[PDB]
């Protein structure tokens, strides 16, 4: 019965297998906890610094950025007319010499081709988009990775009163017209969508 | 008469050139001077000769006794003096034990030969004994002994006898002339075989292109309702055993089995005609209707020839070579065996002497398979030769056995229809031989 | 409809072997025959389903309240590998038959990228429990379908006269590349 | 004599990408450029060294029944250490890699060489084998990434080659391009070996 | 601060303990019941996976063996060393298996044995065997289409310029694949030390064989009369040399009418070359020595013996109780 | 004796008249009217592109087959057929190097690397289109650009159907003959010429009616079930050439009747699914390639019952 009671005194193999695995796992967990205590704060500090320099690149006219409360971040997201927003991450207000100089919004995209892409949009106080920057994009290289670079220059200096539209062509026929990247049209319609939520947020904030 | 039509699934339609010899009336041959009688005239064990140098024999004299159950005696075709007993060339390409003999000149018959009687005097055991004594084998090509087929085992039940009068091969019109001229002998042989087996149903398989043979058979049958004649669609390999049995009776012979399992006994028309002739006269099998044809023959025709006459003598009887032959074939184009020299005596089972010239013997070199799927569409056994051939060429005998390479009948349709001019039936024969050799070695 | 969409996306649109670069070493190693491919597919299916269930029930109940997202991979390994060991034990004695030690590829089910990758994706995508099981089963069925089709193609190529330099693994890689080219047509489907 | 023999065997004669046919998911998934291939090769080399040293040092305490959990637990701990260190130091490489950094544990090369050579050999021999095999994997990844980047981006290590009007072969960096390139490279290697 | 270290250690330890307990309680139930006879024999076999010994693969012998259905030397690829290793694992003596090489027993070129009908079809020996039993003038001769070369896995057979295959003695492991795969049943296995071989597989009589090939065995019977040790026999009108009783006296090759036996005249001639140290002038050699090529007076050392001619023999390692006679190949070339 | 030098073989000693060269010559003869209509609608550049593809394919096959010491088999006319069918897939604005690269990829990797003629497993002309479309979408997206007025086309009729803009579609009869305001690939302007070629191929016995008939039938049935116009769906796009000349490929289609029926049904279903719900304006290439991948499974599962075996019930090996 039960293989001669696990060969009488040979229950020790059943005991020692578990004990050895327990000791090895405990040692590995102790090492992992120690290294987590060593390098936990550096990761978040580097992430904050990267976000800060990215925000500085987008809006050079702002001396410093002030963070709006997250309750407001949900508040404007609730009523200005998107079905399931779930993407208005953060809104910052630029500040310089006693006057508000612009806004920066990390919204987007809606629905990308291979997931979601986070686009940072900076709009000046007088109603001019000063530039956009992509900070997270899990797209295929060669097609979706081309959206960060010269193409972003298409979004600079444009007015901030009407929504943008993406067109398939090599001719600029409209002020609110954006030329799509050749070979990648789904991504080019998602970044402009993030710009559309950004200008909607700016229009609500200007009121 | 209720003439019924039957056919099967698959096959080809080769260009039957039955015009140069079919309309030419059948002639005879001159009295031969010398004959080579081999000891291997059948698929069974070879016989042992008893005549030595300097002896004198007559027609029908015994020359070699059988050795085993599946073996048949061999009789001398023409009376004369034996001059040598030695190894001589054979239709299979090898050299076999044989007796060469020059003839006397007057064709004296054996006094011991007597008629066996009539149909009502002859019972089944005596019919089997007469078939064994007369030296009658399968004239359809296989040269299998007839007395083995007529001796059915007690554990197998048979209900009908089928005559195979369907020459599916091109260039061969021997059976056409046989049923055109000797229909009564065919009917008598069918009746004798049916009485020997102990059945009551008889069928005859004749292709529809020979309407004169159909009319002659219908006239010869008379008012006997126990025998029927079937007009089959002109096709190849319709003359085969399994295909004829599936067309006439509708039954299918099981894989790896015999027609005795299907309840049928099938014989060639020529075998029945020879059985009737031996019953009437008592003489053994020493003559055969042999057709000589091809584009290298001046006057192709069908003639009655003895057994033991070399190919050169009969070829010279048919006017000789018009040009230089490139292939000499002993049989049909799709089943014949190619030859090395023309000093080979005619067999009991040789069906035709075919001579192909150099222009008609040129076949293009085999090329890559294009996977057209035409070999599978013409198989009467529903195999896929494009797999069996590729497995045989790569030395994979297990997959050849798994792909049913032993169910092939070697009809040659797959290699005929192939656009790439490949050799599919030779690789399948290689696989068959290797599987049989492995089975022999393992036991 | 949503579960059917998840299964379709896991099997056809986002097949793990042919569209996500997960689980290729056993896809190339044991796909020489159809029967071994089917056995591998069944074993991987059972392992993937059990792994998806256990890592889902451990991720949202144990690790998340305690804020231990850094140990996650290690924990998942202790869920996967041990089970695979039991699977390696099942294939020999429990059922008295089926008698196949795959060879340097049965211990690699723990090392299979399609087993841990589906578990990681299934929390990266924030799916529910029934959705977790359905997506795991769909990924397993996609792996089985891909390996069965590849085994069939290789058994067909067994008769082709491939060159001696390309016999073996290079022809398998070329066949996998052509299969991926064929499967590229499902990209961008929004059902 | 065995140290250099094992190192040379790991570098040239084994070459897990080209001959052993292992570790193929990070081989075909991240070799779109030479820098990513170099980073994967270095990380795999470091993890393989650590895991092989630890396993060969702990060969006398691991029984034959729970070998897989202990082996992959040690490998996973080392992989987590390496991944956190490169998260702290090299964020660009980790961002380019993504999902395959936690998936270093499921590299078939690491556990295959743990269960094949590191379990029944000494510390020095296992260390030499790990060094040689990591160098071979790094060289294979670098060669494949360089070829793929040359054909599908017109650059090596970020420096453009075919001017600026070159239109890239966009399937080169796609999965079929990697599969076809690896098949052709292994075929060329086999032909050169057989004809020599 | 302490609890941040106790929490993961405790969690992973609990998981490891319960998983190890489960695996250990399942392992004892899931018992394979294997014997230590398969794991210790895997490096003794070469692992070539070459089927000429029996069961497929080289991993099939370490699933067998505990039944006695195969001998110790069943694997010829491993040879004497592998056979001795298997025998010492099983605990019995290992036989002295002489190494063997595949050899053709037909020496016929396209010039010596011309064809009589050109052949159309696939270039293979079995395919030519189907087409009316080969196209060669000699029925039993070598076709030369290269089936034995395509079957041999060690690449030890090279088809020569004359059509016959040549087997490299260094690369042949005597696996026996080419012997079974030759349709003409020509390939055989010969010991490496044996040089005098009858190289004609012809079963025909005198005149036919002489007409077919210029180096054909005609069963004249001179080789049997020349042989003294009774090692060569004429069966089926063909000569065959029994390699066990052949002492290589090189006398059958001399008296063959048309050089049908593979050998050269360079042999023996050592009329009892005797080391001076280990003989006591016994005088047991000059008595008869049938051809009388030793005669002397008691022969005190050193031996005064004239060497003019001999028989070869090669058997005088048993007539000496002290083994003073030494055999050395000393002739022309 | 006289030296009668005969020939030796096993069986049969008579063969059929047809061969591979005749089959491919008849395929090209059937393809010729589509080339004529392509030359009429577009101009001399279509013929120039066809010649470029043919020359590239022939040269690539000859060079690769010579470098491998194999006998040169450019006389079976398979390379010319592959080059013509690949040049029929290209737009009029495709540069010459696209055609050369496609021909090199079709002959070298797809065909010659697997063994040669009839020894591959996938469609070469569709593999060379599924590679140029994914590598250079900018050139493979803008198919055909010049009407007589040079600016009244914008898009092509198949994309307008997916976009819902049916107000500028041809009136379902000009799109059939292919005369005015229709623009696709080189050989897809006219469906009547492809229908004539397919009928000629069916008459000659080279292809079987099963795959084209069932393909068109299931496309019509699906388009009628959803609610679209079936005639517009069969006529427009590369349905005709794909069904007649590419789904009926020899080395990548099942050899049995049930296999061909299931292959055609699957091809039609996947084509309609990809067209209606996928990201591409057409899905003939990807559906055909997918059914070429799954062809060995259908071949394995649809074997004909061999004469004699009466369905042994899986109990002879237990
Ligand atoms: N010249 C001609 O008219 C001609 C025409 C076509 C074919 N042939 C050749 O004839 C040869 C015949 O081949 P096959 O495939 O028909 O059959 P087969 O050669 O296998 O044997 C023929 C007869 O023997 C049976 N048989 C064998 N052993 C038996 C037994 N113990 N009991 C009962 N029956 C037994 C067969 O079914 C049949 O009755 C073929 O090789 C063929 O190609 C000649
Ligand atoms: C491919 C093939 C074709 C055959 N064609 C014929 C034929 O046309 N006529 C014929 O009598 N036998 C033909 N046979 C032989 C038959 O199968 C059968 O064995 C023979 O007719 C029996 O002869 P028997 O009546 O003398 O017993 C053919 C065999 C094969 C394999
Ligand atoms: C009916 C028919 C259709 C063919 N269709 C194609 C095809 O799309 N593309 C192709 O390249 N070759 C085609 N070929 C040529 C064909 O290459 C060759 O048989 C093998 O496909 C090689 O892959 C065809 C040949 C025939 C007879
Ligand atoms: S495989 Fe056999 S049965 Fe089928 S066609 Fe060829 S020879 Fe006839
Ligand atoms: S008929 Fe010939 S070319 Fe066609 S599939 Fe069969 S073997 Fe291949
Ligand atoms: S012959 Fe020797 S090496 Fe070859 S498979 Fe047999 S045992 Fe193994
Ligand atoms: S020559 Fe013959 S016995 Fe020697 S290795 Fe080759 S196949 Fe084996
Ligand atoms: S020895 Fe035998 S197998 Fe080798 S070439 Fe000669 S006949 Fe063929
Ligand atoms: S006669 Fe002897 S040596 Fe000459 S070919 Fe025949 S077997 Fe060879
Ligand atoms: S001497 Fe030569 S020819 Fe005479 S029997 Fe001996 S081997 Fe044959
Ligand atoms: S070498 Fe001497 S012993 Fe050997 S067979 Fe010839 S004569 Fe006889
Ligand atoms: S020991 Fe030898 S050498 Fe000396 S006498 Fe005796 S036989 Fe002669
Ligand atoms: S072996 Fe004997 S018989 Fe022969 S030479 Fe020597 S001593 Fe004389
Ligand atoms: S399956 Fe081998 S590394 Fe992913």
């Amino acid at each position: 019965m039960e293989t001669k009671e696990k060969v009488q005194i040979d229950w020790k193999v059943v005991f020692k297998l578990g004990l050895i695995l327990f000791v090895i796992s405990a040692v590995a967990a102790c090492a992992l906890a120690l290294t987590n205590y060593v390098t936990a704060g550096t990761i978040e500090e580097m992430n904050v610094q990267t976000n800060t320099v990215a925000r500085q690149e987008v809006l050079p006219k702002a001396a410093d950025f002030e963070a709006v409360p997250a309750k407001d971040v949900e508040k404007i997201a609730s009523e200005i007319g998107m079905e399931k927003p779930e993407e208005l991450l953060e809104v910052y207000i630029g500040k310089s010499n006693g006057e508000v100089v612009g806004y920066t919004v990390k919204t987007g995209p809606t629905s990308g081709y291979a997931g979601e892409v986070q686009v940072l949009t900076g709009i000046s106080a007088d109603g001019v988009i000063t530039g956009i920057t992509i900070i997270k994009s899990n797209e295929t290289p060669g097609l979706g990775a081309k959206a960060s670079g010269v193409w972003n220059d298409q979004f600079t200096g444009k007015s901030a009163k009407e929504e943008l539209v993406v067109v398939k062509g090599t001719t600029k026929e409209g002020s609110n017209e954006i030329q799509a990247i050749t070979g990648s049209t789904i991504t080019s319609k998602a970044v402009t969508s993030g710009v559309n939520m950004s200008i909607q947020v700016y229009q609500n904030l200007s009121k | 008469m209720n003439v019924k039509h039957g056919t099967f699934k698959g096959g080809i339609h080769p260009p039957y050139r039955k015009e140069s010899t079919a309309e030419v009336p059948l002639g005879f041959g001159k009295k031969p001077e010398m004959v080579i009688i081999p000891m291997s005239l059948h698929i069974g064990a070879p016989c042992t000769p008893i005549v030595k140098k300097g002896d004198t024999v007559f027609l029908g004299q015994r020359v070699g006794e059988p050795n085993g159950f599946v073996s048949v005696p061999v009789h001398a075709s023409v009376s004369g003096k034996v001059i040598a007993v030695e190894e001589r060339p054979h239709a299979s390409g090898d050299r076999v034990m044989s007796v060469v003999i020059e003839s006397d000149g007057l064709d004296t018959i054996d006094p011991s030969i007597k008629p066996y009687g009539t149909l009502e005097d002859m019972d089944a055991d005596a019919i089997k004994k007469m078939v064994l004594n007369a030296g009658i084998v399968g004239l359809g090509g296989a040269t299998f002994p007839t007395h083995v087929k007529l001796a059915i085992p007690p554990d197998k039940k048979v209900d009908c006898v089928v005559l195979n009068g369907a020459e599916c091969e091109p260039y061969l019109t021997a059976d056409h002339h046989l049923m055109t001229s000797q229909a009564e002998k065919v009917v008598m042989g069918l009746k004798l075989a049916m009485k020997s087996v102990g059945v009551e149903k008889g069928f005859i398989g004749v292709e529809d292109n020979k309407t004169d043979a159909i009319e002659a058979l219908v006239k010869a049958i008379g008012n006997d309702s126990r025998l029927e004649v079937y007009s089959l669609h002109t096709k190849y390999p319709q003359g085969a055993e399994k295909q004829l049995i599936a067309a006439i009776t509708g039954r299918e012979v099981p894989s790896g089995a015999l027609p005795a399992d299907a309840g049928v006994v099938v014989m060639n028309v020529g075998t029945a005609a020879q059985i009737a002739e031996s019953m009437i006269t008592g003489l053994p099998l020493y003559k055969r209707y042999l057709t000589c044809t091809g584009d290298a023959i001046k006057n192709p025709q069908t003639i009655e020839i003895r057994i033991g006459v070399p190919f050169q003598s009969v070829i010279d009887q048919c006017g000789g070579f018009s040009s230089e032959p490139g292939k000499v074939i002993s049989g049909g184009p799709m089943m014949g065996v190619t030859q090395f020299v023309t000093d080979i005596p005619v067999m009991k089972g040789t069906s035709g002497i075919l001579c192909l010239t150099k222009e008609s013997a040129k076949i293009a070199t085999p090329s890559n398979c294009i996977h057209c799927g035409k070999c599978v569409g013409v198989c009467p056994i529903h195999l896929q030769p494009l797999n069996i051939a590729e497995y045989s060429q790569r030395n994979m005998w297990d997959k050849c056995e798994s792909n049913n390479a032993m169910d092939c009948i070697e009809c040659g349709s797959c290699s005929y229809i192939c656009p790439a001019k490949r050799t599919l039936v030779s690789s399948i024969r290689v696989a068959k031989r290797e599987i049989i050799a492995q089975r022999r070695k393992g036991n | 409809m949503t579960l059917i969409f998840i299964m379709i996306s896991a099997i056809f649109v986002n097949n793990f072997v042919l569209s996500r670069f997960l689980g290729i070493c056993p896809f190339l190693g044991v796909s020489k025959q159809v029967e071994t491919a089917v056995g591998m597919g069944v074993a991987v299916t059972f392992v993937m389903a059990l792994a998806s269930a256990i890592t889902y029930v451990v991720q949202y109940a144990i690790l998340d309240p305690l804020s231990l997202g850094y140990l996650q991979t290690i924990a998942f390994i202790l869920i996967i590998a041990a089970l695979v060991q039991l699977v390696e034990m099942i294939i020999k004695k429990s059922s008295p038959s089926l008698y196949q030690a795959l060879g340097v590829y049965l211990p690699l089910i723990t090392t299979n990228c399609a087993v841990l990758g589906v578990a990681l994706i299934n929390i990266q995508n924030e799916y529910n429990f029934i959705e977790t099981i359905f997506n795991g089963v769909g990924a397993a069925l996609g792996f089985t379908l891909a390996i069965v089709l590849f085994a069939g193609i290789r058994e067909r190529l067994e008769t082709s006269a491939v060159p001696k330099a390309l016999e073996g693994f290079p022809i398998a890689l070329l066949t996998a590349g052509l299969m991926a080219i064929a499967f590229l047509g499902f990209s961008g489907m929004k059902l | 004599m065995n140290f250099m023999k094992n190192l040379t065997r790991g570098i040239i004669r084994e070459n897990p990408t080209f001959v052993l046919v292992l570790g193929m998911c990070p081989t075909l998934a991240v070799t779109t450029s030479a820098i990513n291939g170099m980073g994967m090769g270095l990380a795999t080399m470091l993890v393989l060294i650590g895991s092989n040293v630890a396993i060969s040092a702990l060969r006398k305490v691991i029984p034959d029944n729970i070998r897989i959990p202990a082996f992959v637990v040690v490998i996973a701990s080392f992989v987590t250490i390496v991944g956190m260190l490169m998260k702290a130091y090299v964020p660009a490489l980790d961002a380019a890699l993504g999902i395959f950094i936690p998936l270093i544990v499921v590299n078939c090369i690491i556990l295959a060489r743990a269960e094949a050579f590191a379990f029944s050999n000494g510390i020095a021999d296992s260390f030499a084998d790990a060094v040689g095999m990591g160098l071979g994997f790094t060289l294979a990844l670098t060669i494949l990434g360089s070829i793929r980047e040359i054909l599908g981006a017109g650059s090596i290590f970020g420096f453009s080659l075919f001017g600026a009007a070159y239109e890239p072969v966009l399937l080169m960096i796609l999965p079929p391009g990697a599969f076809l390139t690896l098949g052709l490279l292994i075929g060329l290697i086999n032909w050169k070996t057989k004809k020599a | 601060m302490l609890n941040a270290i106790l929490v993961p250690v405790g969690i992973l330890g609990v998981f490891g303990l319960i998983f190890g307990i489960g695996l250990a309680i399942a392992a004892k139930v899931f018992e394979v019941y294997e014997d230590p006879r398969v794991p210790l024999v895997r490096a003794a076999l070469p692992g070539a996976n070459c089927g000429g010994c029996g069961l497929p693969g080289c991993d099939a012998l370490a699933a067998n063996i505990v039944g006695g259905s195969a001998a110790i030397d069943a694997c010829p690829v491993g040879g004497a060393s592998c056979a001795a290793a298997v025998a010492e694992i099983m605990g019995m003596e290992a036989g002295s298996a002489v190494k063997k090489v595949a050899t053709v027993i037909c020496q016929g070129t396209c010039e010596t044995a011309p064809n009589r009908a050109e052949y159309y079809g696939e270039m293979d020996c079995r395919e030519a065997m189907i087409a009316s039993g080969g196209s060669k003038g000699c029925r039993y001769g070598c076709l030369g289409y290269g089936t034995c070369k395509a079957v041999c896995p060690f690449d030890a057979i090279v088809i020569g310029e004359d059509g016959l295959p040549k087997v490299d003695p260094e690369k042949c492991t005597s696996c026996g694949k080419c012997v079974e795969a030759c349709p003409k049943s020509i390939m055989t296995l010969v010991p490496e030390a044996q040089e005098v071989i009858v190289k004609c597989h012809n079963f025909d009589k005198g005149k036919i064989a002489r007409l077919s090939c210029t180096t054909a065995c005609i069963a004249c019977g001179a080789c049997v009369k020349a042989c003294r040790f009774d090692a060569i026999t004429v069966e089926n009108n063909c000569a065959k040399i029994d390699y066990d009783k052949c002492r290589q006296c090189y006398e059958c090759v001399d008296k063959c009418p048309m050089n049908c036996i593979s050998g050269d005249v360079e042999y023996g001639k050592s009329t009892a070359y005797i080391i001076e140290e280990n003989c006591i002038a016994c005088g047991l050699c000059a008595k008869n020595c049938p051809v009388n090529a030793i005669t002397g007076e008691i022969k005190k050392p050193p031996y005064v013996i004239d060497h003019d001619m001999c028989i070869g023999c090669g058997i005088c390692f048993d007539k000496c109780r002290k083994s003073a006679i030494e055999m050395r190949p000393n002739k022309t070339k | 004796m006289n030296e009668l030098n005969l020939t030796v073989s096993s069986s049969p000693h008579i063969r059929a008249k047809h061969s591979t060269a005749s089959i491919m010559q008849n395929v090209i003869i059937a393809l010729l009217p589509a080339l004529a209509v392509a030359g009429y609608v577009f101009g001399l550049w279509a013929l120039a592109l066809v010649a470029i593809c043919v020359i590239s394919s022939v040269a690539t096959e000859a060079v690769i087959q010579k470098l491998l010491k194999k006998p040169i088999t450019v006389n079976d006319w398979s390379a010319v057929v592959t080059g013509v069918l690949l040049a029929f897939n290209l737009p009029i604005n495709a540069p010459w190097w696209i055609g050369v690269v496609g021909s090199v990829f079709a002959i070298a990797i797809v065909k010659q690397c697997f063994g040669g003629l009839g020894q591959n497993f996938i469609n070469p002309a569709l593999a060379a289109r599924a590679f140029l479309l994914a590598s250079w979408p900018g050139h493979m997206t803008s198919t055909a650009y010049i009407p007589l007025t040079d600016t009244v086309t914008t898009a092509t009729p198949l994309a307008l159907l997916k976009a819902g803009e049916t107000g500028s579609m041809p009136s379902t009869l000009d799109l059939f003959t292919g005369l005015n305001g229709v623009y696709g690939c080189i050989g897809e302007i006219s469906a009547l010429a492809l229908l004539i070629g397919g009928l000629y191929l069916i008459y000659k016995g080279i292809i079987s009616w099963r795959i084209p008939t069932i393909y068109l039938l299931t496309i019509a049935i699906f388009a009628l079930l959803v609610g679209q116009d079936p005639i517009v769906h069969m006529v427009s796009g590369g349905v005709m050439l794909g069904a007649f000349f590419m789904a009926t490929d020899y080395a990548s289609s099942p050899v049995t009747a049930k296999g061909q029926i299931i292959y055609a049904i699957g091809c039609g279903l996947i084509t309609m699914i990809i067209r209606l719900y996928g990201g591409y304006p057409e899905g003939c290439s990807y559906s055909i390639l997918l059914m070429n991948v799954a062809t060995p499974l259908i071949e394995r599962f649809t074997k004909e019952r061999i004469y004699g075996v009466t369905k042994i019930k899986k109990e002879a090996k237990a």
